[PDB]
């Protein structure tokens, strides 16, 4: 059996201002000191961003449209936020992939999953001996056929309910191109939490899965936080820690990349963002001279 | 003037598991044309000996490559499709040739870089009565894609008549059964066709061919071969740093000048050999015969 | 311009020669060598001028 | 004729019946006759009876 989640606020989503943030590297050539033009799936700079939150007995997790690709990018202090769920269907009937992270093994699966309404983590504190364990799995009910399963070394991590201000920036993007999954991510320190910081932070590839299936949507999983000061039902005492997270789409962009001398990406300058942006494209440099030019037609 | 190359070097990963030819070719169950399988090969050495000797093999056709080069190169995400049609139809499976199966089932890109692979089924996939497990399409609405797939079970519409479940005039249900039997002709016997794709799509190669790996020289101008990449340098020790996914490297006029060693993770730098020009100077056949020579570079 | 005219395809498989001279045959490589010849001629050309 | 649905057999032999107006034929010509319900299959391509 899965418990339903009950008694829990329902808010209108916000919306935030990216900035120029969500560059990666698009191969695996090195180079240094070139200003190489690319043309791929990217989001374009200076997007409209939809941001949740997470916080009476206020949740959300949306089925949130998976469209062309995602930038998931998620500021948190307790690791609130564990894994994602990718399907189609969402109903055992069609393969969907399972990424969770959890004290046990990283599970990477795909398989018919019977998921329920409200698949959300639980963390409860125990009383016998002073230590967080994930009392609650009810994510899915049952997976019948398993077509392709990839389980990693095991993580540990100090998962609290602990409403302060977050303590990193964790950025992931996800992209479906010729059945295989690619997964970059790019971990920096923070402590504002108004919003994203400025500059350019370039996403180095993490892992490369051949998983085959088309996805449409995707779900994120917020752990619930239960101490022994509430009841740890999912009427009450499931109040969980303060979670944020930023949703982006990507779409069919050209980017001009500047690469310094060891070859990271320190610049990015979109091609059709501005004029100015569009002239800087054409001249292939970072600085226009006075005068009149050409860029299109 | 020329520098000519002394030595030979080849340098490809130590790879000691065999890729299994027999499931793709020497299988009990052999998969109908209407949902074609798709098997993936990566990891393993493979000989392509056996293949081209042509052992009861009826046609051996190979596009963008060739057979007897074939153990020589190396690639990544070997391929293999299997499926069952009719014996006057194996011809219209190839590039660029359309056809009453071809635009209704399984098709090949006009890029396609692979080799057909077919040979003659008597009774194997025959029956007395007639076989009627291998299904095909003669309806179609769209013609497939390259490399698409159908599962629908839907009557055919023809004319206003509607169908795809209100069965009646003008409602043809799209698949029918071949009919394989024994005593018809050659023409009429099943054939068992494979095909094999083969792609390079990055830097890292996974099957690679069973030639033997050298040593390895530096600081004379030699002929390397890394992973298939054909080139004649000399190799120094390189300081350019490499971030860890990264392989190759590039210059701005985007020829390789920089490779990792597959077998023991090294970076070494790649410079071609001096040419320069020579010219002759005289002082005049009247004067004197002697001569000098300046190289140029 | 002279240098980065040497990358394009012009029609053969692959822009580099070595690509064209180890995956296929002498028989069937000499076309794709023709495209990148004339190619590469045109553009001499039209640099010397 | 193929959208009136007023004939019992409609069936084109060599030509798609949807696409039949598209093509333009040099000569057309037209036989008429009326037989029994059981000689149906014997007027037919490859049929003999
Ligand atoms: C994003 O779109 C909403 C409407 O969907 C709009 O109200 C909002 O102003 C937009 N964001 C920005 C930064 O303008
Ligand atoms: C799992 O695979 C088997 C083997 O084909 C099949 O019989 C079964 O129906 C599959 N399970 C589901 C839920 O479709
Ligand atoms: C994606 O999957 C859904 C599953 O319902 C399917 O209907 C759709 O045709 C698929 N799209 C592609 C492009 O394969
Ligand atoms: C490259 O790395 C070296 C060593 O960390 C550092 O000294 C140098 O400043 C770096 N160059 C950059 C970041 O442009
Ligand atoms: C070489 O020089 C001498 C002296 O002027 C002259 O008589 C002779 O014809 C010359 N021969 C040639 C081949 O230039």
């Amino acid at each position: 059996q899965c418990v339903n989640l009950t008694t829990r606020t329902q808010l209108p989503p916000a919306y935030t201002n990216s900035f120029t943030r969500g560059v990666y590297y698009p191969d695996k050539v090195f180079r240094s000191s070139v200003l190489h033009s690319t043309q791929d799936l990217f989001l374009p700079f200076f997007s409209n961003v939809t941001w949740f939150h997470a916080i009476t007995k206020r949740f959300d997790n949306p089925v949130l449209p998976f469209n062309d690709g995602v930038y998931f990018a998620s500021t948190e202090k307790s690791n609130i936020i564990r894994g994602w769920i990718f399907g189609t269907t969402l109903d055992s009937k069609t393969q969907s992939l399972l990424i969770v992270n959890n004290a046990t093994n990283v599970v990477i699966k795909v398989c018919e999953f019977q998921f329920c309404n409200d698949p959300f983590l639980g963390v409860y504190y125990h009383k016998n001996n002073k230590s967080w364990m994930e009392s609650e799995f009810r994510v899915y009910s049952s997976a019948n056929n398993c077509t392709f399963e990839y389980v990693s070394q095991p993580f540990l991590m100090d998962l609290e309910g602990k409403q302060g201000n977050f303590k990193n920036l964790r950025e992931f993007v996800f992209k479906n191109i010729d059945g295989y999954f690619k997964i970059y991510s790019k971990h920096t320190p923070i402590n504002l939490v108004r919003d994203l910081p400025q500059g350019f932070s370039a996403l180095e590839p993490l892992v490369d899965l051949p998983i085959g299936i088309n996805i449409t949507r995707f779900q994120t999983l917020l752990a619930l936080h239960r101490s022994y000061l509430t009841p740890g039902d999912s009427s009450s005492g499931w109040t969980a820690g303060a979670a944020a997270y930023y949703v982006g789409y990507l779409q069919p962009r050209t980017f001009l990349l500047k690469y310094n001398e060891n070859g990271t990406i320190t610049d990015a300058v979109d091609c059709a963002l501005d004029p100015l942006s569009e002239t800087k494209c054409t001249l292939k440099s970072f600085t226009v001279e006075k005068g009149i030019y050409q860029t299109s037609n | 003037f020329r520098v000519q190359p002394t030595e030979s070097i080849v340098r490809f990963p130590n790879i000691t598991n065999l890729c299994p030819f027999g499931e793709v070719f020497n299988a009990t169950r052999f998969a109908s044309v209407y949902a074609w399988n798709r098997k993936r090969i990566s990891n393993c050495v493979a000989d392509y000996s056996v293949l081209y000797n042509s052992a009861s093999f009826s046609t051996f056709k190979c596009y963008g490559v060739s057979p007897t080069k074939l153990n020589d190169l190396c690639f990544t995400n070997v391929y293999a499709d299997s499926f069952v049609i009719r014996g006057d139809e194996v011809r219209q499976i190839a590039p660029g040739q359309t056809g009453k199966i071809a635009d209704y089932n399984y098709k090949l890109p006009d890029d396609f870089t692979g080799c057909v692979i077919a040979w003659n089924s008597n009774n194997l996939d025959s029956k007395v009565g007639g076989n009627y497990n291998y299904l095909f399409r003669l309806f179609r609405k769209s013609n497939l894609k390259p490399f698409e797939r159908d599962i629908s079970t839907e009557i055919y519409q023809a004319g206003s008549t509607p169908c795809n479940g209100v069965e009646g005039f003008n409602c043809y249900f799209p698949l029918q059964s071949y009919g394989f039997q024994p005593t018809n002709g050659v023409g009429y016997q099943p054939y068992r066709v494979v095909v094999l794709s083969f792609e390079l799509l990055h830097a890292p190669a996974t099957v690679c061919g069973p030639k033997k790996s050298t040593n390895l020289v530096k600081n004379k101008c030699v002929n390397f071969n890394f992973n298939g990449l054909t080139g004649t340098g000399v190799l120094t020790e390189s300081n350019k740093k490499f971030l860890p996914f990264q392989q190759f490297g590039r210059d701005i006029a985007d020829t390789t000048d920089a490779v990792r060693d597959p077998q023991t993770l090294e970076i070494l730098d790649i410079t071609p050999c001096s040419f320069g020009g020579v010219s002759v100077i005289t002082p005049g056949t009247n004067t004197s015969n002697q001569v000098a020579v300046l190289y140029q570079g | 311009t002279l240098v980065k005219q040497l990358s394009s395809n012009f029609g053969a498989i692959s822009s580099v020669l070595n690509d064209i001279l180890s995956r296929l045959d002498p028989p069937e490589a000499e076309v794709q060598i023709d495209r990148l010849i004339t190619g590469r001629l045109q553009s001499l050309q039209t640099y010397v001028t």
